[PDB]
DNA sequence: CCCTGTCTGGCGTCCTCTCACCTATGA
DNA sequence: TCATATTATTACGCCAGACAGGG
């Protein structure tokens, strides 16, 4: 959750 | 000694069976006693074929049970055990029983 | 038969297998010769007041597939007229036409 | 020496260590920070997910590089399911949840 | 797929929900054949078959009834690895307490019964008894007990009194403690008094006796009743090269926790008098906490020759654990190494990749372009055509190359500079040439150096490797604004 | 009056200990501060049918009991024999005898369950039955009829992938 | 009762390569 | 071969953390 994947963490905390 | 009583409708299929057990017995052990032929079970039934009536017609049938007797007179470790895994023909009732 | 023949049957066989050890027990009592007097009229009354349908003396033997009261045969639990079909399309194992 | 993809371990599905075994480089802990430190995410997704533990997702790895489609399906580490063994093994009650 | 990972004790209930059969026999393995033991640590009913959809004994070859278990097998019919999830239960004769709870500094059960732990190792070591609410008699619950003031008290309050010892003792006093009940009270305590040292001895206390209460752990649940044994596979029993087995040290603390066990049964079944229990059940305890965590009682139990063995917390703990390991590093496919060496006609972008590694890293890349264009058919023939490297291979290897980065690794990498991201140039020879100017970014010399290359494998790692690790990429260092890429 | 205790060896040396034991006691003449020593055995007899021999560990798996007195002289006399631990007790300073009761008990349990088993072997139909002394060894099967008057079990292990129903001994099979 | 020696546990660098050596007992 | 089950060396260097002792 640092790189490229704070993308995808980012969307999977916005969809919670 | 392993008294083996083997119980069948099919003769063929019994005698068959009894080779098999003596074959699985004579390799691993030693005097295997012998196949036996015992008395064979003709249980006879008769019926009324009509549905309603007629007495005098009728259908007479049978059920042969044929009996093999084998018998092993030496129980070794590596004879008794056998027996589990050399399997014989299906619809043949066996009974194996020492002493 | 009926359906409610065989029902009936099935119930009966039910009330047997249920009242089976208590009604022997009372019958072993009624017997026994070395027993008090008036224990063994108490036994006879018991057994009165048992349901009738316990009783294994109640229940038919019917064919397993058309509920046929007469006719039976007990080794294969059928008609002789079932018994025959099945033994025609070698559906009862060892039974073939006997001749001697 | 250089690897493919070779043998691999029996405890641990990761492959073996060495040269006479035929085995692959260690992608050690000091290089997992260096690759933290970039913004490489997918690069290290792979490097420990599909490229070294997970045995169903080396094997859709292996046949979508034969056949062209450069994807990963991701998975999880399978000695990450030994490390659940091992707590668990203990009086320790280690899930996951949800 | 799953949020957050969740810890919390394991109940013999939940320890019966994991496992697939109770472990009986500590017997391994037949040993002069190739099966195992029905039933004992290596079982097939409790665990699986050995093969793959086969009975281990005989029947079910070929695919139809997956899942039949004959009495003459004994035997469950699934996957290989299916023995890997599953785990075995082994049924503690002797209630035994938990060696991470009761020796952790400080200890679980230390600061939570009041009691100090010297005190609880007597007891839990058949050395001292202990007060479990006695009744109308002139003695405290936490107040222990020793053999004199075992024999006067018995022989005074014969009737309504209770004095047990070891864990068994332990569980009850954990058991029967009202959590709730201790919360008020330790918190009027608090508010009650001024002793620094008190207050600190105190709400360190509280603290651990409210936060039992907001999970749905069990003081109970501390001594180990249903012991859980690893599975099979994770405790492997492969022979090395000869005609023996080298069997791994948690087989020996699983047989000899499963002999004592058996021993301890059996002697509860014969009434033994209360010092061969006594001592049956401390052998048991001492079993348990040396398979839990070896070495953290008196010197630690040893096989071959004087090194002692490892268990479960030395297979988590350490620098070799599953952590620090296996979990943080990893070994990794499509990985190579070799001696670096010059090569200063390259640009810095890119880097010399001898043909031989270049040709073993990217054999599916290779297979993958050789299915393409159509020269093979099967798998097969592409790895035969490579086995043999014909004369058509490199084309297709210089094919595979031209725009595909790697990652080249100077092994101590100590910032984020020592790896890089380069393009590969075909090298006649068996060292990688590696562009001088980098050389000052790795710390990397000539004089026997050696590097990894890794391959990006996906579409992603590939961009990574161009977009952010490229060695264009890396020309200041992040400590500061000095350019990395000074001219040595 | 001497009262017993209860000595610890290696496990496997028993006999070993109790020789020398007993020899120690005859070297340093300590004559009358030792009457006897225990190795309690159950005579299993089965080395024939079935290559075993009752593979029972014959209680007690290792502990050796000893005829005593106890001064400080004799203590250390029983830990300077070779091959022995310590007693076993409440603690070392002093070691603690068993009872009376209880040895009593131990040796008729010993008895019994030893001589041959006999005491309710009423196997029933359930669990596995493993018949070993006989012709059919090494096998298991279920009891379908069990026979107390005629003390035998109608056991039909499966055989060449089928049933035998044969009627066996207690002793002839395992639980 | 607040300082206090004293004792007990818990750390101690990454990556790689070569070689040899592996429980006793026992009627 | 197939169950039986654990003893006669010392020689790191801090550095926290807990514990009985005493003015
Ligand atoms: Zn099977």
């Amino acid at each position: 959750p640092a790189g490229t994947g704070y993308a995808y963490h980012q969307d999977r905390m916005r969809r919670r | 000694r392993i008294r083996i009583r083997l119980k069948a409708f099919d003769h063929r299929l019994i005698d068959q069976a009894t080779a098999e057990i003596v074959e699985t017995a004579k390799r691993t052990g030693a005097q295997v006693r012998g196949p036996i032929p015992l008395p064979t079970r003709k249980e006879r039934f008769t019926v009324l074929i009509s549905p309603h009536v007629n007495k005098d017609a009728r259908d007479q049938y049978e059920i042969r049970t044929h009996l093999r007797l084998v018998d092993i007179v030496e129980p070794t470790e590596k004879t008794v055990d056998a027996l589990m895994r050399l399997d014989l023909a299906a619809g043949v009732d066996v009974q194996i029983s020492l002493g | 038969a009926k359906q409610s023949m065989k029902a009936r049957e099935v119930k009966r066989v039910a009330l047997a297998d249920k009242y089976f050890a208590k009604r022997a027990e009372l019958k072993a009592i009624i017997s026994d010769v070395n027993a008090s007097d008036e224990d063994r009229w108490n036994a006879v009354l018991k057994l009165q007041t048992l349901p009738r349908d316990s009783s294994p003396s109640r229940q038919r033997n019917r064919c397993r597939q058309t509920g046929r009261p007469h006719g039976f045969l007990r080794k294969f639990g059928l008609s002789r007229i079932k018994v025959r079909e099945a033994a025609m399309r070698g559906e009862i194992p060892g039974l073939k036409k006997a001749s001697w | 020496h250089a690897r493919s993809t070779g043998s691999y371990s029996l405890v641990t599905q990761q492959p073996l260590g060495g040269k006479a075994q035929f085995g692959g480089q260690r992608f050690g802990e000091m290089e997992v920070w260096a690759l933290e430190a970039y913004g490489a995410a997918y690069t290290l997704q792979e490097m420990l997910t599909v490229k070294s533990d997970d045995v169903n997702g080396r094997t859709k790895m292996y046949k979508n590089i034969v056949d062209g489609n450069h994807q990963m399906e991701p998975g999880m580490p399978e000695s990450f399911n030994v490390l659940l063994k091992e707590i668990r093994s203990l009086g320790i009650n280690i899930e996951l949840e949800d | 797929e799953f949020d957050a990972i969740k810890i919390a004790l394991a109940s013999p209930d939940m320890i019966r929900s994991w496992s697939f059969g109770e472990v009986k026999k500590p017997e391994t393995i037949n040993y002069r054949t190739f099966k195992p033991e029905r039933d004992g640590l290596f079982c097939a009913r409790i665990f699986g078959p050995v093969k793959d959809y086969e009975c281990l004994c005989g029947k079910y070859k070929r695919l139809k009834h997956r899942g039949v278990i004959c009495e003459k097998c004994g035997v469950e019919v699934t996957q290989t690895k299916v023995r890997r999830e599953r785990m075995g239960h082994i049924e503690l004769a002797s209630p035994t307490a938990h060696i991470w709870f009761l020796k952790s500094l400080p200890s679980r059960i230390g600061l939570l019964l009041d009691m100090p732990l010297r005190d609880i190792e007597r007891v839990l070591y058949f050395e001292s008894y202990v007060v479990i609410e006695g009744g109308m008699t002139n003695l405290e619950r936490q107040q222990i007990l020793t053999e004199e003031q075992y024999l006067d008290a018995l022989e005074e309050f014969g009737d309504e009194f209770d004095a047990k010892m070891g864990a068994e003792a332990i569980q009850a006093l954990l058991k029967s403690m009202d959590l709730e009940q201790e919360c008020e009270q330790l918190r009027e305590e608090l508010n009650e008094t001024n002793s620094e040292t008190k207050r600190k001895k105190l709400t360190k206390r509280i603290k651990l006796l409210e936060a039992f209460v907001q999970s749905g752990n069990k003081p109970e649940w501390m001594i180990l009743t249903v012991l859980p044994v690893l599975p099979p596979d994770l405790r492997p029993l492969v022979p090395l090269d000869g005609g023996r087995f080298a069997t791994s040290d948690l087989n020996d603390l699983y047989r000899r926790v499963i002999n004592r066990n058996n021993r301890l049964k059996r002697l509860l079944d014969l009434a033994a008098p209360d010092i061969i229990v006594r001592n049956e059940k401390r052998m048991l305890q001492e079993a348990v906490d040396a398979l839990l965590d070896n070495g953290r009682r008196g010197r630690a139990i040893t096989g071959s020759n004087k090194r002692p063995l490892k268990s479960l917390a030395d297979m988590i703990k350490g620098k070799q654990g599953r952590f620090r390991q296996n979990l943080l590093g990893k070994r990794v496919d499509y990985s190579g190494r070799s001696v670096i060496t010059v090569g200063p006609y390259l640009r810095l972008h890119q880097c010399g990749l001898p043909k031989k590694m270049a040709l073993e890293l990217f054999k599916p890349f290779i297979y993958g372009k050789l299915e393409l264009r159509g020269l093979a058919t099967t798998i097969k023939a592409a790895k035969k055509m490579v086995e043999r490297e014909e004369a058509v291979v490199w084309d297709i290897l210089d094919e595979v190359i031209r725009e595909h980065p790697v990652l080249l690794n100077r092994a101590p990498t100590l910032h984020r500079l020592g790896i890089q991201a380069f393009e590969p140039v075909l090298i006649e020879g068996k060292a990688i040439q590696l562009h001088p100017l980098v050389c000052a970014a790795y710390n990397a010399d000539f004089d026997g150096d050696q590097m990894a290359v890794h391959v990006p494998l996906t579409l992603e790692a590939q961009l990574e490797a161009r977009a952010l690790m490229m060695s264009t990429n890396n020309i200041l260092s992040p400590a500061n604004g000095e350019p990395i890429i000074v001219p040595s | 009056k001497k009262r017993w205790y209860v000595v610890q060896a290696f496990s496997g040396f028993e006999g070993r200990v109790a020789t020398s034991l007993r020899e120690h006691i005859k070297l340093h003449n300590m004559e009358d501060l030792f009457g006897e020593v225990m190795v309690p055995t159950e005579e299993v007899v089965e080395i024939r049918g079935g290559q075993r021999r009752k593979s029972e560990r014959k209680f007690f798996p290792g502990y050796v009991l000893v005829q005593m007195v106890m001064n400080d002289a004799s203590w250390h006399l029983v830990r300077s024999v070779p091959r022995v631990m310590g007693f076993i007790g409440g603690t070392s300073d002093r070691p603690a005898p068993i009872s009376d009761k209880e040895v009593d008990a131990i040796m008729n349990r010993l008895q019994q369950v030893g001589d041959k088993p006999r005491p309710k072997t009423l196997f029933e139909p359930g669990e596995m039955v493993r018949v070993n002394d006989g012709p059919f060894a090494d096998f298991n099967g279920v009891v379908e009829e069990v026979d107390y008057e005629k003390s035998r079990l109608k056991v039909s292990v499966s055989i060449f992938g089928r049933a035998t129903p044969v009627e066996l001994d207690f002793s002839q099979v395992e639980k």
